[PDB]
DNA sequence: GTGCATACCGCCAAGAGAAAAGAAAACCCA
RNA sequence: GAAAAG
DNA sequence: TGGGTTTTCTTTTCTCTTGGCGGTATGCAC
């Protein structure tokens, strides 16, 4: 398991998440802190740094830190992938929901439009990347678990492989897939750290590893979309892209009863416009415009019973 | 083996053929012969095929070219050509002297004439004009004399098919007359292909709403038909040209059938398409094996054979009538042979890739012919064209399936029309008239369509390839009793019919198994929709499947009707309607009833009796003789649920069966009211039923003495159960573990049963992991209302850990006779050939599990279709399946000897046999005979070295050949490592009353 | 004789959709 | 996503 | 020798991944 253990840059990192000098002390949930070092280098900022961890096995050096610190580390055992789990009922002390972490902090729900209340930093999983940003984005759209507390910015390492798979535009055909246009929309990915392999040490062909720091958008949700309907938009993009090649005409034919050519006279994209070309934001509006139209009543095909047969 | 575009070719031309379009497969054949790189792929098959559609015509013309084409292609002619040459000069009415110097060309060629005329497939019409043919030549030629029908002398079987003894052989209770009309009835049905029911459902109003919504469906349905019709026949120009410049196309393939009935077929189909839709590939599958049914009712319709069945069936019927007297008595298989047998023409199916491609084009085509205005929800604007159906791409993990889901304004249209109607295939419907008798596995269960004798979810498999490389005599046991299951006769059982209708048109009763309506389902917060569309698409899914059950059950109300029964490659039985037969749930078995009843008799009332009492659940570890005391002591609330079912105290519903309870507390009050009890005639069927009957097999067996105690092989007073074991032992741990104040015995206490158990316990015996019994308990325990739902995961993994450290040290034969069974099954998948073996009664059995799953991508005009060819193109084969299969698949095999055995004994009793799995069923008057015939057909199967005989046939077939021995000697070592026997006299399962029961 | 167009096939990919909440054991693969 | 039979 | 993958078997209701690009063989234009 990916562990960070050297002082190579920590202090760096640090004063990459101070921010603002004026700020408060703002909260740090540190993700899988397993050699510690992060940790009290994050300590030394002096903001207030809650650690949350998947590995029970050397629990006692982080709290023992904590009394050290006069209770600055609040550390409670908690895996990030795992709050609110999936089907389960009798709550794990690794697995649990956020509502608990969100009542022993204190610290409460706030509305979209407010400022942001709060800073996660942490591993993806080494392989299970994608299948973990898309637990955020789910997260993240459907405004449930952590994102239902507010607008949370979440900072953490990304694979170089998966890195241009998510900054991908139109334009570089063999990489350019569904997650770039889910997150791209709602992210504000700026590239923090460009670090290699040589320094991330594995607890017990060079992977070089960028900080991409997402914050969700604050122009996210309007009247077409909303946290009900991103299912049928997410739909739309692996349908768009189930075949790369063809047009927006062949895959909206196959979408919607409504005629592709005047949607795409709308929203500006002639009808030659294939599905690798289209902007991301326009994705959206393409979703937006067909969602406001008010003449006629069924305007999507996609239902829950598309998840089988 | 032949290459794919060969096979494809091959299927193009045997349907010229058929189609008539001789001109056109000549055609292909002059293309592919005039240039080169193409022709290294035509055989002495495809030549044949032209060569016997030109000898047809009578044409030498075109045939001597024919030849000459087969001579310059290097290729010598077989035995088929010149039975083609001898067939066209026959029927030409030409001289002898040609006829006489191609009769020398064959005797100098050196093969054969009998061999021309016998062990070589053609018609009957072929044979004669060849024997036109060769009597201007040699008039003293003559077949061979037709050989008396042999006789199997197993051992097994040597009871039956036995000319001595006194034999009382049933017959049916309908006459002569009655059962000629309801053979014409069911051709008609067949020949139709089609069964129009009303539905249960409560009619709705006819307003206005409605009948504009049935004009509207009616005038698209016109339109469809009509855009239909002219793509059809666009298609069949386009391929028609395509053919012309020398490809391969599908254009007789869609002249087999009318454009009408094609037309019809496709509409029929886009009917019957769910809401959510279907998979493109499901549609395919189903479309060409509509369109190859068709064909071959067609087929049989035009050739001449119904009017040839119709001529043997009303001479076969004299034999199960009542009132017609064979001068011998003899099973319906052998009066069916021993009248002249009308020929029965094997028509080949068509190859997988063949079959795929036609679907495919039909559902291409209902996809691109159908248009439908812009909205049919409020179509009073303006409308362009949109589909009916649409293709959306439905994903799950990294998979992406193809979907044809209908347009949601089409639905809405659908349940707003309110069809009266519902549409069967005639192969899913029961039959009306007694099923032809299994003489072959070609000629089967159904009139004219066509049926397998072995049922296969692949397309292409060698199951057949066993059925007919065996001997002759080697499937008449197993024939017999398929046909003596399809012979019983059927009747609904009205008064549950009227109530289970009762409750369905209501409100419905999810206590008693009769679906609500959706419209009755309940409507963080943000999920509670989602969860109510979720839980209100479950009540449409089972609705839906009770809709047709009940359906087909209120079509079949006043009539007498058959189930014709199939079997699986391990030998399993099953009746070939899927909606409504005596396999399905407790409402299904609750219809049905024997259409023949019997007297009672001086003890038949007390086996009703111990029957009520078993259905109730309740008394299962008691003996006979308290069951019978319970029933006395319930005999008031028997008779206040049989005349009071919902209106009562309400009794029968706390049964464990409470729909097969009520109907057998109405056959026991009607009974008891009775004046003579003796001389009520019954009905009813009465279960008996094996206790752990896979372990029943495994201590007989492996002739054990404390197992086949656990399993009743042994005499005793009280019935065994190791189920109620295994359940104390738990709760014991259960105890002890609460007592440490562990969360999750506390939680669960009372809760570990017998049924929580049951199919665990069971199960171990075969190669089952823990994930799998983890599953198996949380499926029970999630059923459970009382059970607090939060707590299912950890309570399935505790109860798990407890059931598995239970069985430990036990069942020790069982183990060592199913790491035999796994470990010669690993031996024999490690290598290239799968798992195959003889049943004592010669079924042979092999599994069809290979591990290559081929794309076999198809383009076409929407997507590429991927199917697994399965016909042997699939090699290696999954050795983890053919482990986890075997042991579980040779205790089925035994368990589907052992029930034709008592079937085909209790046949000469006069005895009515009917079987779902371990489950035999016959009527209260003969319990006692078929428990007798049961034990002795037991001790009968048992008294052959199964497992000694296994191990010589598996080292003389699989253990033989000399290039594998240097690998196999260890398979040699394995083999021939058969546990011992010990010390158990069989002979006490004949005095053993809980053996079934 | 040489280069270009066309058909067929192997492969590894991601929206491997989440559920990676959760168990751990044998069989196969790199 | 479910349900039923052994 | 360490990690990916599936997990007892049928039967049925309502029931198979698709697509895209490169690598190679073969026929055709010059
Ligand atoms: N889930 C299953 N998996 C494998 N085989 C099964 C399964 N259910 C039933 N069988 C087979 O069917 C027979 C058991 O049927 P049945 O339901 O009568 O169980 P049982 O063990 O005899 O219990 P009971 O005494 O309660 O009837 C055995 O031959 C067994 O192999
Ligand atoms: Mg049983």
């Amino acid at each position: 398991k990916r562990y960070v253990t050297d002082r190579r840059l920590a202090e760096t990192l640090a004063q990459i998440y101070l921010g603002k000098p004026s700020r408060p002390p703002h909260l740090l949930l540190e993700c899988n802190p397993g050699p510690g070092i992060l940790t009290q280098a994050l300590l030394e900022a002096g903001a207030k740094v809650v650690a949350l961890e998947s590995d029970k096995t050397f629990i006692p050096h982080l709290e023992s830190l904590g009394k050290n610190l006069d209770g600055k580390l609040r550390v409670i055992h908690c895996d990030f992938f795992k709050l609110d789990p999936r089907s389960g009922g009798v709550i794990k002390p690794p697995a649990m929901s956020s509502r608990g972490l969100f009542k022993n902090l204190g610290i409460e729900a706030v509305p979209w439009t407010a400022d942001i209340p709060l800073k996660v930093v942490g591993m993806f999983p080494s392989r299970g990347e994608k299948r973990a940003l898309w637990k955020l984005a789910y997260d993240l759209y459907s405004c449930t678990s952590i994102y239902k507390f507010g607008r949370i910015e979440v900072n953490m390492f990304i694979g170089e492989k998966e890195f241009q798979k998510l900054m991908a535009d139109p334009g570089n055909p063999d990489l350019y897939h569904v997650l770039s246009v889910i997150w791209q929309l709602a992210c504000e990915i700026k590239v923090l750290h460009m670090e290699p392999w040589s320094s991330f040490d594995i607890y017990t062909l060079q992977q070089k590893l960028y900080l991409i720091q997402m914050i969700p958008r604050q122009n996210l949700f309007t009247k077409n979309l909303t946290p009900m309907n991103y299912n049928i938009f997410f739909h739309l993009l692996k349908h768009c892209f189930g075949r790369r090649s063809a047009t927006v005409i062949d895959h909206l034919r196959s979408l919607t009863p409504l005629d592709a050519r005047d949607i795409l006279m709308q929203i500006g994209k002639q009808e030659d416009e294939k599905v690798v070309n289209m902007h991301p934001q326009d994705f959206k509006t393409l979703f937006e415009t067909i969602e406001r139209s008010k003449d006629c009543a069924y305007k999507w095909l996609y239902d829950e019973t598309l998840e089988d047969r | 083996q032949l290459s794919g575009q060969q096979q494809r070719l091959l299927a193009f031309f045997k349907c010229c053929l058929l189609t008539d379009q001789l001109p056109l497969a000549h055609h292909l054949l002059v293309v592919h012969h005039g240039q080169r790189q193409k022709r290294k792929l035509l055989t002495l098959d495809m030549y044949n095929a032209v060569m016997l559609g030109w000898a047809r015509q009578g044409a030498f013309k075109e045939l001597v070219y024919v030849l000459f084409m087969v001579k310059d292609a290097g290729l010598t002619p077989d035995l088929l050509s010149y039975a083609a040459a001898l067939q066209c000069m026959g029927r030409q009415d030409q001289d002898a002297g040609t006829i006489e110097r191609c009769l020398e060309q064959m005797s100098q060629e050196g093969l054969k004439l009998q061999a021309l005329f016998t062990a070589v497939l053609l018609s009957e019409e072929d044979r004669a004009t060849v024997l036109k043919a060769v009597h201007k030549v040699k008039p003293t030629f003559s077949l061979p004399p037709q050989l008396p029908p042999p006789v199997n002398t197993s051992k097994l079987l040597r009871d039956v098919y036995a000319k001595d003894g006194r034999v009382s052989y049933p017959k049916l209770h309908l006459p002569l007359k009655t059962l000629q009309c309801l053979f014409e009835k069911q051709l008609h049905m067949e020949l139709a292909s089609r069964v129009c029911v009303v539905s249960v459902e409560k009619p709705t109003l006819p307003s206005k709403e409605v009948k504009h919504a049935r004009k509207t469906l009616k005038t698209l349905r016109d339109q469809w038909e009509k855009a239909l019709c002219r793509a059809l026949r666009e298609t069949k120009n386009r391929l028609e040209r395509e053919v012309y410049e020398g490809r391969f196309s599908l254009y007789p393939f869609l002249c087999l059938l009318d454009e009408r009935e094609v037309v019809r077929m496709l509409l029929q189909v886009l009917q019957a398409l769910p809401a959510q839709g279907e998979s493109f590939t499901t549609l395919a599958r189903e479309l060409s094996a509509r369109t190859f049914s068709r064909h071959v009712v067609q087929r049989q319709r035009v050739s001449g054979q119904v009017q040839a069945l119709q001529n043997h069936y009303r001479k076969y019927l004299c034999l199960l009538a009542s009132d017609a007297e064979v001068p011998e008595p003899c099973l319906p298989r052998q009066y069916w042979e021993e009248l002249g047998a009308p020929e029965a023409l094997r028509e080949q199916p068509w190859p997988l890739p063949v079959q795929m491609e036609l679907g495919k084009l039909l559902a291409e085509m209902l996809v691109q012919a159908t248009q439908m205005p812009c909205s049919l929800d409020k179509p009073h604007r303006s409308s362009r064209l949109v589909p009916v159906l649409y293709h959306v791409y439905s994903f799950r993990n990294v998979q992406q399936i193809g979907i044809l889901k209908p347009h949601p304004a089409y639905v809405q249209l659908l349940e707003k029309a309110a069809e009266p109607t519902l549409t069967f295939e005639a192969v899913d419907v029961p039959m009306l008239c007694p099923p032809l008798p299994w003489t072959s596995p070609h000629s089967g269960a159904f009139l004219l369509s066509p049926t397998k004798l072995m049922r296969t979810v692949e397309g292409a498999t060698q199951h057949q390839e066993l059925l007919e490389t065996c001997p002759p005599t080697a499937l008449h046991g197993a024939l017999d009793a398929l046909t003596q299951l399809g012979n019983c006769a059927w009747r609904v059982n009205g008064r549950v019919l009227d109530l289970v209708l009762q409750l369905f048109q209501a409100k419905g009763c999810p206590q008693l198994g009769v679906p609500a309506p959706p419209s009755e389902a309940p409507q963080e917060l943000r999920r509670e929709l989602a969860h109510c569309q979720k839980v209100a698409r479950e009540m449409h899914s089972l609705r839906a499947e009770a809709l047709y059950r009940l359906s087909l059950a209120q079509h079949l109300r006043d009539r007498v009707f058959w189930l014709p029964h199939n079997m699986d490659f391990r030998g399993r039985t099953y009746p070939c309607p899927p909606h409504f037969n005596h396999l399905g749930s407790d409402v299904a078995r609750a219809l049905l009833e024997f259409a023949q009843g019997r007297p009672l008799g001086p003890h038949g009332l007390d086996w009703l009796k111990i029957h009520l009492v078993n259905l109730t659940g309740l008394k299962k570890r008691e003996p006979l003789r308290k069951r019978l005391a319970f029933a006395e002591e319930v005999m008031d609330d028997i008779l206040d649920s049989a005349d009071q079912p919902l209106t009562g105290r309400k009794w029968w519903m706390g049964a464990e069966e409470p729909w097969q309870t009520l109907a057998c507390c109405m056959e026991v009050a009607n009974a008891v009211r009775a004046s003579d009890p003796a001389a009520y005639v019954s009905h009813l069927p009465v279960h008996q039923d094996g206790s752990c009957n896979g372990l029943q097999h495994y201590a007989a067996l492996g002739r054990d003495s404390v197992g086949a105690a656990s399993v009743n092989l042994e005499p005793s007073d009280v019935p065994q159960d190791v189920y109620s074991g295994v359940a104390a032992q738990v709760e014991v741990f259960r105890r002890q573990d609460a007592q440490r104040g562990m969360r999750v015995a506390q939680v669960l206490e009372g809760f570990i049963t017998r049924k929580v158990v049951k199919q665990t316990v069971m199960t171990v015996v075969y190669g089952v992991t823990r994930y799998g019994g983890r599953l198996q308990i949380e499926k029970r325990l999630r059923e459970l209302s009382d059970f607090p739902q939060e707590f299912v995961w950890e309570a399935s993994h505790y109860l798990v850990r407890q059931v598995f450290k239970s069985l430990q040290e036990m069942f020790s034969g069982t183990r060592a006779i199913q790491h035999w069974l796994t470990e010669s099954a690993r031996l024999i998948s490690h290598m290239g050939s799968v798992v195959e073996w003889v049943t004592p009664l010669g079924v042979p059995v092999i599994q069809p599990y290979r591990l290559d799953s081929k794309v076999k991508q198809i383009g076409g005009g929407i997507q590429s279709i991927t199917y697994t060819h399965n016909g042997d193109i699939s090699r290696k084969p999954n050795t983890r399946k053919q482990k986890n299969g075997f042991p579980p698949n040779f205790i089925h095999s035994l368990d589907s000897s052992h029930m034709m055995l008592t079937a085909l004994h209790c046949y000469r009793k006069g005895l009515t046999f009917v079987s779902v799995h371990d489950c035999y069923w016959t009527h209260a008057a003969d319990v006692s005979v078929m428990n007798q015939v049961c034990r002795e057909q037991f001790v009968r199967l048992h008294s052959e070295p199964i497992l000694q005989d296994l191990s010589r046939f598996l080292v003389k077939r699989f253990c033989s050949e000399p290039q594998k021995i240097l690998e196999a000697s260890q398979l040699k070592e394995t083999l021939q490592a058969v546990p011992k026997p010990g010390a158990f006299d069989l002979e006490q399962v004949k005095r053993s009353t809980y053996f079934f029961s």
